[PDB]
DNA sequence: CCCTGTCTGGCGTCCTCTCACCTATGATCATGACGGT
DNA sequence: ACCGTCATGATCATATTATTACGCCAGACAGGG
């Protein structure tokens, strides 16, 4: 079955793979993250409650006072979104917090407080998010973009090759906390082990192991095994486990049990290990040279002298053995220090250590942190407990503790946010294991190590920084005042919190201005995974590997949609199905392929769970049950593609659209384009502009409805029902009774957004697309937006294209367009500019907005009123006066003399300089909206009161229409109530509406229903009255302005541009081009029917720039228009619905096993005529991305129309009238106009303004400036022999002021001659070098 | 990657094949967008080291200049002499390859007509004047530069050659990338240079010099091939000999540095004592 | 090398328009160095004719008339 | 200078000089107040660091900052760097009588001429048109001529075709790498807003037509018109200076 | 005393276009609204 | 309805701390066989 707007124009759909998971709501990152941020969240985390429970309770400097936390609450915003964008306020909500003050007594902090106080306090204004997923910061709609950064936890990197220039790789182990001090263990080419803290000075690593109160005996107990030597009657025998001897060449003949096992000069084989462990050999015999370099573990003391025989971690010599042998020790514990197995890295590290106990280690750490100051044991304890071991200054998150347990092969993924002793010891153990040769290092670009922050987490962090500044302030004030007399709003102030969150949402590196000129550009700017910003890398520094697609971007981050230029691969865009995990990683759906059958359950895999399993490719053929029809199937195991067996697979992809993003899944035939041209096509499809009447894509991907509905430019129905009143302003839906609340009677009103300014100066319009009396379903479009049509997504328009070289006018990439295109007004877009005129107060006098202007004509002022502000709807050109404003200046130094002189003349003679607001140079259009903002306490002029009366009548009429049509629906429900149970058929409509609420009826649910509808009537009346008074007091009151500005007049122009030679058009595959000549109709190549082609491209761009998808799109577009022409022929002849049903059914079956399977036998002879009314301008065809329409299907659809099979029609010429040889390719391509127009780039300057510090011309176009004759152009004129051209190019034309006035006089008198002089900026160089101690001069 | 992309663009690429393609193309876009900075900074360093050098005389009055030969790596002759000595003024007068003839005089610009009369006579190599041998204080004389290159004549007195040279080296910086024995090919005559050799017992002329250059000179006089032959190699041929096309003329073992002799006699182990100097390692799998 | 050779010039404006200006200006200041202009970039800085192209006749004239 | 509003956007050097003078006044008052030594030492040390921060900021330990954490720019940072005086105002300057627009093909051209729009032509050639208008006698004062071309009457287009005729212009594509990226043409006036550029010449500029832009410069004086015609004309650059290969090869 | 890791400074592409946005505060006279007579 | 008390906004000098995540490549410096 189909929805009613899907019976308007049902898009033909090729495609073979039956879908199982539809496209999710595309704005779920923004909305779900910010819903996670601000919501009443119990059990501590996440949200604002994490900050308010981690920074509170603020306890004082031993004054026994404490400011603890209860709850919080956000009130309603004072301004809704529309008033906020008009006026210019933040769209914020006040954050009320309930804080409590307790004050303990003396001698008992475990005793009773004498007094508490709990109260409401105001702090900050956090800006809310609109339903589109955007913020309104100062009247401009902004987006905070997700950041891709390093996952907190341990990370074992390997500084490969480059250091020490000898190939010896290093290994470092960076512990990355979520908040606190970093910690980098590493090696050095002497194979010592070095710690460092926050990239500071370097210490040997075991100095922190003493700082955790480990003795050296315990350290060697941890980081090494033991070797036991027993002195038993002969040569100091040894306990020997032969696994340590795997490949070691002994120094003697190892024999045991009277049997020679190992010979001198040979090594111990594995089978000799098997012999020694099979015979269970324990004690062997060593020479005196065997313990010549064995390292003792623990301290041995002589019992007689009380001295130290040998210190811990010391090699043993002959005299040390002679000392400990005669002291009474039979057991000797040493360490095993092999070449391959276990290096003595800990032992060499302890030999570099000067420290000996806990105190000296804490002193050295306190000294490397803060250099050159006296340490104290209390200060060293406090610092080292506040580096890693305190809840305040150090905090791994749950993400950090998960990675730290997972990368150390733990079991519990839950732990504390602080470190411990076992954590650092396991980091050093894993680092030594990686150095020993077992285990692997961790790459950086692997997406199991890249977390995604979003709006909620970053706003929480900035709010937490605001709270730690305010806890500094509260710790200052709380124990330095008189208690009890104050309340907890005199202490805490809202300035740092609001400053922090307002600085983050106002100007950050990630809170950026929304590129809004297209529904696609909105919905793909909100889904952006930027690597830049705070905590990430920078563009001009890094690098190589991060600008490259890793093998685990498959289905998480799009590989082909990224901006080319200085940041490729850093401004990644997130894919279609890619959600975000609980912790912050990326996860993507799969289908659990149990042993034979592809089960239709979806199952979300992360980036590290994907690697262990084995995933089948998306388009693998399966026969109606899930059994894979091949016995070798293409899969990928551990980041590496291969060919696997039938039933060793564990997952299959969901749909074939999931590698790409929503920017590059609206490209039909994506699998035929080379990836560079698909990248450029997706980026230019983002850069489109909305035309005047957007049409549709004939060749789409079926993804248009998700991008249109799941964005916020269309007016989606909330509750379905029957339309009651359509208008260009509003749309009224009457809600069906099986969807309807019992109370609040309810018929919905959609106030559409008519012509208003977007951010990119386009024209964000909404047009109603429903008829009257029409049913609509829940979840359905009512009003099309900009670049939409019937709920689809129509960016550009589809035009008749031919690929042929035509007389050179399409030489490199150019495009040649018939005048039939510009006559049909089909690339005419609507822009809205917002010109502003401020009127301040100078210290020479205030400015005025009077209509009287000095030294202008009356014809220049006839477009103004009596008040000096332009009428609504007068077409102005460049230079017309919109706001007549003159500078209220002068001031002749006051005094009595001038005081009595001003009385004679009176008022102001002519002390008003002209500074009116004018139209910019070279636009046109219509004044559509004028606003007058005025500071309260200043006289409002006549047009200000006129606009106030206009808006007051508009608001009162609009709210009266709200109440009137709403109660019209309510009385129409009342009549439906009174007919059941006591009908008055003809009696009811005579007696008035007041006496419907108080007519009697039987006591049932019907009388209770009457009571409900009555109280809803009366409540809506009183609510109407109070909100009308509130709306009037909002309109009539003054407006906040900048300090020292009287009044602001804003005028909205609506320009209506067109096409010309120089604009940029482009298709959807990377075929760019400046349109080069707008030919007449007659010159176009026509065919043997009569129709001229509209656009003549260039064929030579196809074999080099390998975008072969545009030719398949051209042929399938010609097939679509062939079906549309046959429908137009079968309908223009007024044929009955039977033949239309026949032909539309044949055009909708037409293929292999497909997904569509429609039938027109359930459309009932009236929808088929309206469906053919919508198909007569062409039949829309869906072609999904990697499961598209093959060549034979395009041929069979070109055979259904009577078009030629090869797609090529022979074409005649327009000029000569004789045939082009070798018939050419025509069809329809869907081409987009880009907003790189030519009357926004063109600029010219003879002589304008000049800069102030260096007397050179200004830069830019808005400032009337000149083009930079840069350094390489100076080199290119040195490279010729052009010497006078360069002399006037950098002395006369640019800098020398007397030189250029002599030049201007000489040019207007006909004498081409230059008086050179000196550049004035060289004199600026002399003053800047001379302002140092340097004495630069000019000799002779 | 061991599994290729067997599908072209007219057939459809499936998903994995397009993803491997995107690896290969993202690397190229990152390389161009980061390569352009080094290309521009190279042009800047080059035009600021040049910056001064102006053609300021007409003859420095010298007889020195570099010896332009065709360049040969070991394959077929890569860049011919007419590409290197086109429009550069000769240092001394080139002798015709027959005997002691004044073929061209000693200060003639070699334009296309002179270079064709050089190619007819098969001239070996030209001693030509180079800019690095110019004797002009503070500039380059007009003959030691050469032809104007965009004008047919010699460089004019004045035209800045340092800046056009620096631009011409640094301008192709974008197109550049950023990130057994000898088998003869043709059929000609053998010649050896830097050679000190000896005949072995079998007859193959072995070489007692490491730095020996093996040239293959044709029947006309020009040098068509060149190779480097190590110390102690088995040459199948000798000096001045004629060979066939494809015949192996050299042989050696680079993993075994030959300590071959000049004379014969008996061998004594001087300062070779087993135990300290040398060691006894009887072979496992052979016995010798 | 080319950056060490263009910073080691007998003309400190030529070696100051290029890389580090601090090192070159202190070396030229404490040496009391003097810049007989005589090159292309000194005359692009100071605003006169290039002594290469059309201006080589002008610099011949000025060098002759000293 | 103040920006648009009521406050003064002050430079960084005024912060540096104002701190040196504040500290110097404090040190004169202390040396006057016979303060003790341990800290007159602090006063002179703060003056030393203030002077050292004024001259070359940041060469000493971490550079001082006004707003917000970004360090403020000192005198040596007005000299050095990519944005000092050498590389930004003395080697490369911004230039009057110059224009910029999007290019397009126009294959009817001869290779010594390029298309140039009428609006750019009337803006770049305002003084020549003023001189021509004052020569004929149509107007009197300069003001009258500026009103005439501000209104664009019917007689200034003949004046414009009589100032264009034999007057070359320097077309320049924005990344100029070698000398063939600045070439001089003769204008042919274009109804339109896009520079029409002869196609063969495109292979010299590395200019395709996918959205490119070029700048036009006007040789003002008479020696510069002759240098544009005799050295930099597009007919004169038919061989690349890097070698002997022709650069006007058909693409 | 001649190698040597190690640390510190000094580079890192030109041209153009659009948009928004630059510390906090700690102390007090004087204006301004609220309540008693 | 006039007079006196609490509250709330102007002008004004006071002077600097608890983040890290480039990649060579010269150039100068303390350490040690
Ligand atoms: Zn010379």
């Amino acid at each position: 079955v189909y929805s009613y707007t899907e019976k308007k124009r049902i898009r033909k759909d090729f495609g073979k793979r039956p879908q199982v998971l539809d496209v999710p709501y595309l704005l779920s990152i923004q909305l779900d993250s910010f819903q996670k941020f601000i919501e009443q969240d119990p059990e501590g985390q996440y949200g604002l409650e994490a900050a308010f429970r981690s920074v509170f309770p603020i306890q004082s400097y031993s004054g026994n006072s404490e400011l603890q936390y209860v709850s919080y609450r956000l009130g309603e915003p004072v301004f809704d979104v529309q008033e906020c964008q008009i006026r210019g306020v933040t769209y914020s909500a006040p954050l009320r917090v309930k804080l409590r003050l307790v004050i303990y007594e003396r001698e008992a902090p475990e005793g009773t407080v004498k007094d508490i106080k709990e109260q409401e306090v105001y702090m900050g204004e956090i800006p809310l998010m609109t339903d589109n997923g955007t913020f309104v910061i100062n009247g401009t709609e902004r987006v905070i973009v997700s950041q891709l950064h390093r996952s907190p936890g341990v990370f074992f990197d390997s500084d490969k090759g480059k250091t020490h220039s000898s190939g010896k790789v290093l290994y470092n182990a960076r512990i990355i906390p979520y908040r606190g001090s970093w910690l980098d263990f590493e090696f050095d080419p002497k194979d010592n082990l070095f710690v460092r803290i926050d990239r500071r000075r370097k210490l040997p690593a075991t100095i922190i192991l003493r700082a955790l109160n480990y003795t050296t005996e315990q350290i060697l107990d941890l980081f090494f095994e033991k070797v036991i030597f027993e002195i038993r009657d002969n040569k100091l025998q040894m306990e020997l486990v032969p696994e340590r001897l795997r490949g070691e060449t002994a120094s003697f003949d190892i024999e045991a049990n009277g049997k020679v096992y190992v010979e001198k000069g040979r090594r111990i084989t594995a089978r000799h290990i098997r012999q020694l462990e099979k015979d269970d050999v324990k004690l062997i015999e060593v020479p005196v040279e065997y313990i010549a370099g064995k390292v003792v573990a623990k301290d041995y003391i002589d019992e007689s002298t009380g001295e130290l025989i040998c210190a811990a971690n010391m090699e043993l010599s002959l005299d040390l053995l002679a000392k400990l042998s005669q002291s009474g020790h039979k057991r000797i514990e040493t360490l095993f220090t092999n070449d391959l197995d276990h290096g003595p890295y800990i032992s060499e590290t302890l030999r570099v250590d000067p420290t000996n106990d806990r105190l000296s280690a804490l002193v050295e750490i306190y000294r490397m942190m803060r250099p050159g100051e006296p340490p104290t044991r209390e200060a060293a304890e406090s610092l080292f407990e506040n580096l890693f071991f305190s809840e305040d200054r150090y905090d791994l998150s749950a993400v950090g503790r998960m990675k730290f347990n997972r990368s150390l092969l733990r079991e519990e993924i839950e732990g504390s946010g602080i470190l411990s002793k076992d954590d650092i010891i396991d980091v050093m153990k894993k680092l030594i294991d990686i150095r020993n040769g077992k285990g692997e290092v961790d790459d950086i670009d692997h997406l199991g190590n890249r977390r995604i922050r979003s709006v909620g987490e970053m706003a929480e962090n900035q709010f937490r920084v605001g709270l730690v500044r305010v806890e500094r302030a509260v710790k200052e004030r709380l124990s330095l005042g008189d208690l009890d007399t104050l309340m907890p709003q005199d202490m805490i102030n809202a300035k740092p919190i609001s400053a922090a969150v307002k600085e983050f949402f106002g100007s950050s590196q990630l809170s950026q201005f929304m590129d809004q000129n297209n529904p696609l550009s909105e919905i793909t700017h909100k889904r952006r995974i930027s690597a830049l910003g705070p905590g990430g890398l920078t563009r001009e520094r890094a690098g190589f590997e991060v600008r490259d697609v890793h093998p685990t971007h498959y289905g998480r981050v799009c590989p082909i949609e990224t901006p080319e230029g200085p940041n490729i691969g850093l401004i990644n865009s997130l894919s279609v199905y890619a959600q975000t995990n609980e912790y912050g990683f990326l996860e993507t759906p799969y289908r659990k392929v149990t042993d034979g059958v592809v089960t239709d359950e979806i199952h979300y895999l992360s980036a590290i769970e994907e690697g262990n399993y084995v995933i089948a490719q998306a388009n693998s053929n399966l026969d109606e049950e899930g059994h894979f029809v091949e016995d070798l199937v293409t899969c990928r195991s551990k980041g590496e593609s291969s060919l696997f067996s039938r039933d060793q697979v564990d997952y299959m992809d969901v749909s074939t659209q999931q590698v790409v993003s929503v920017g590059a899944s609206l490209i039909p035939f994506l699998e035929h384009d080379d990836a560079n041209r698909a990248l450029m096509g997706a980026n230019m499809q983002r850069q489109a502009v909305p035309t005047l009447r957007a049409d549709k894509p004939l060749v789409g991907t079926g993804m248009e409805r998700a991008v249109a509905v799941d964005s916020g430019v269309t007016a989606v129905a909330k509750r379905g029902g029957v339309v009651q009143y359509v208008d260009a302003s509003r749309i009224v839906i009457k809600v069906n009774e099986d969807e309807m609340y019992p109370g609040e009677a309810g018929i919905d009103i959609y106030n559409l957004t008519k012509y208003t300014r977007s951010n990119q100066n386009t024209c964000i319009n909404q047009m109603p697309c429903v008829s009257l009396g029409e049913p609509v379903e829940r979840g359905d479009v009512l009003a099309d937006g900009p670049s939409t049509d019937l709920g689809e997504l129509a960016l550009g328009q589809n035009m008749r294209v031919a690929f042929m070289p035509w007389n050179g006018y399409n030489f490199e990439d150019s495009i040649l367009v018939s005048e039939r295109v510009v006559q049909e007004d089909r690339f005419t877009t609507i822009h809205i500019q917002e010109l502003a005129c401020v009127s301040r107060d100078t210290k020479l006098g205030p400015e005025e907005i009077t209509a009287d202007i000095p030294n202008v004509g009356e014809a220049a002022l006839s477009k103004l009123d009596e008040s000096g502000i332009v009428y609504i709807g007068a077409e102005v050109t460049g230079g017309d006066i919109l706001v007549g404003k003159v500078t209220p200046k002068g001031e002749t130094q006051l005094t009595p003399e001038e005081k009595l002189l001003r009385a004679i003349f009176g008022e102001k003679a002519s002390d008003v300089k002209d500074s009116s607001l004018r139209v910019p140079n070279g636009v046109s259009g219509t004044v559509i909206d004028v606003q007058v903002f005025t500071r309260d306490g200043v006289e409002k002029d006549k047009r200000a009161l006129e606009i106030e009366e206009m808006q007051l009548k508009q608001a009162k009429k609009d709210l009266s229409e709200e109440l009137q049509i709403l109660e019209a629906g309510l009385f129409s429900r009342i009549r439906a109530v009174l007919v059941a149970g006591g009908v008055e058929a003809e009696k009811l409509d005579k007696l008035p509406r007041d006496r419907w609420l108080e007519l009697g009826l039987t006591d049932e649910e019907k009388q209770n229903q009457l009571e409900q509808l009555a109280e809803q009537y009366d409540e809506l009346k009183h609510e109407f009255e109070k909100k009308l008074e509130a709306k009037r007091r909002k309109i009539t009151q003054g407006d906040d302005l900048a300090p020292g500005v009287l009044k602001i007049v804003k005028v909205y122009l609506a320009v209506k541009r067109r096409i010309q030679p120089g604009d940029k058009m482009a298709g959807r595959h990377g075929n760019k081009g400046v349109i080069s000549k707008i030919n007449p109709i007659e010159d176009m190549p026509y065919d043997e029917n009569g129709t001229p082609v509209d656009i003549v491209l260039n064929p030579l761009g196809v074999p080099s720039r390998m975008n072969i998808g545009q030719i398949l799109e051209t042929h399938l577009g010609m097939a679509a228009k062939g079906i549309g022409d046959k429908i137009n022929a079968m309908l223009k002849q007024q044929q009955e619905v039977a033949k239309l049903r026949e032909f539309i059914q044949r055009a909708y079956d037409l293929g292999a096993d497909v997904r569509q399977k429609v039938d027109l036998s359930t459309f009932s002879d009236e929808e088929v005529m309206r469906l053919a009314e919508n198909l007569r301008k062409g039949m829309p065809i869906a072609t999904p991305v990697f499961d598209g329409a093959k060549e034979a299907e395009i041929k069979e659809l070109l055979k259904l129309g009577d078009l030629p099979t090869s797609g090529q029609i022979r074409l005649y010429d327009g000029r000569t009238g004789e045939q082009f040889e070798r018939p050419v390719t025509v069809g329809y391509m869907y081409m987009l106009k880009l907003n790189h127009l030519v009357d926004d780039k063109m600029h010219a300057r003879s002589t304008g303004s000049y800069s102030l510090v260096t007397q050179q011309p200004l830069g830019g176009k808005a400032q009337f400036g000149g083009q930079r004759f840069g350094e390489m152009e100076v080199w290119a004129l040195e490279a010729y022999g052009a010497a006078y051209t360069l002399q006037e190019m950098l002395t006369v034309k640019s800098d020398d002021v007397n030189g250029r006035t002599k030049m201007y006089k000489n040019i207007v008198d006909g004498n081409h001659q230059m008086e050179p002089g000196m550049p004035e900026s060289f004199n600026v160089l002399l003053k800047e070098i001379r302002s140092l101690g340097i004495n630069i001069e000019l000799e002779d | 990657i061991e599994t290729p992309i067997t599908a072209n663009f007219r057939e459809g690429l499936n998903v994995l094949q397009y993803f491997i393609s995107t690896h290969g193309a993202r690397k190229g876009l990152a390389d161009t967008a980061l390569k352009t900075a080094n290309s521009g900074y190279l042009t800047r360093r080059l035009v600021d080291v040049a910056q001064d050098l102006v053609v300021t005389e007409d003859d420095c009055g010298t007889h020195e200049g570099i010896m332009m030969t065709p360049v040969i790596e070991g394959g077929d002759v890569k860049e011919p002499l007419r590409d290197r000595v086109l429009g550069r003024v000769t240092a001394e007068d080139v002798l015709k390859p027959g005997t002691a003839d004044i073929l061209v005089p000693r200060n003639t610009l070699l334009h296309e007509q002179w270079c064709d009369l050089l190619e007819e006579n098969s001239v070996d190599a030209v001693k030509v004047r180079s800019v690095v041998s110019c004797d002009t204080d503070f500039g380059v004389c007009a003959h030691c530069y050469g032809r104007d290159l965009a004008r047919g004549h010699i460089i004019n007195k004045g035209e800045a050659i340092g800046v056009i040279a620096a631009q011409s080296i640094g301008e192709p910086g974008t197109q550049l990338t950023m990130r057994s024995s000898i088998q003869v090919k043709n059929k000609g005559s053998i010649k050896l240079s830097n050679v000190k050799s000896v005949v072995n017992s079998s007859g193959k002329l072995v070489i007692t010099s490491r730095n020996t250059e093996l040239k293959l000179i044709d029947e006309f006089g020009r040098t068509k091939e060149s190779y480097k032959v190590p110390y102690g190699a088995v040459l199948a041929k000798g000096d001045g000999e004629q060979v066939a096309g494809g015949e192996t003329v050299a042989n050696w073992d680079p993993h075994t540095m030959p300590v071959i002799t000049e004379v014969s006699g008996f061998v004594r182990f001087t300062d070779m004592i087993d135990g300290q100097t040398i060691t006894r390692q009887t072979d496992e799998l052979t016995g010798l | 090398g080319i950056t060490k050779a263009s910073l080691a010039t007998e003309s400190f404006i030529s070696a100051a328009s290029f890389q580090e200006t601090t090192r070159v200006l202190t070396e030229a200041a404490v040496a009391g160095k003097r810049d007989e202009l005589r090159g292309l970039k000194e005359n692009v800085i100071v605003g006169r004719l290039i002594p290469a192209g059309t201006g080589y006749a002008y610099h011949q004239d000025r060098m002759r008339r000293r | 200078v103040p920006l648009d509003g009521g406050r003064f956007a002050t430079s960084d050097l005024n912060d540096l000089y104002r701190r040196v003078i504040n500290r110097n006044n404090r040190l004169k008052r202390l040396l006057d107040l016979a303060a003790p030594d341990i800290i007159v030492r602090n006063e002179k040390r703060m003056l030393q660091e203030a002077v050292d921060a004024l001259l070359d900021n940041g060469r000493r330990g971490r550079a001082i900052t006004g707003s917000n954490k970004r360090p403020l720019k000192s005198l040596a940072d007005m000299i050095k760097g990519k944005q000092g005086r050498f590389r930004q105002n003395l080697l490369g300057k911004r230039v009057d009588y110059s224009g910029r627009s999007v290019i397009t093909v126009g294959p009817y051209l001869r290779l010594h001429q390029c298309g140039l729009p009428k609006k750019m032509a009337l803006e770049l050639f305002k003084p020549f048109i003023y001189g021509k208008l004052e020569l004929r006698g149509l107007a009197t004062t300069i003001k009258a001529a500026k009103k005439m071309v501000e209104r664009e009457e019917a007689v200034v287009w003949d004046i414009l075709d009589e100032v264009i005729r034999e007057h070359p212009v320097l077309l320049n594509r924005a990344p100029t790498l070698h000398r063939l990226g600045i070439q001089a043409f003769e204008p042919v006036l274009i109804e339109g807003k896009a520079i029409q550029l002869h196609p063969l010449v495109c292979a010299a500029y590395n200019a395709d037509f996918d959205g490119d832009q070029m700048a036009v410069h006007v040789p003002l004086t008479l020696e510069a018109q002759l240098e544009a015609r005799a050295l930099m004309m597009s007919t004169n650059n038919i061989l690349s200076p890097a070698n002997g290969e022709p650069i006007i090869v058909p693409s």
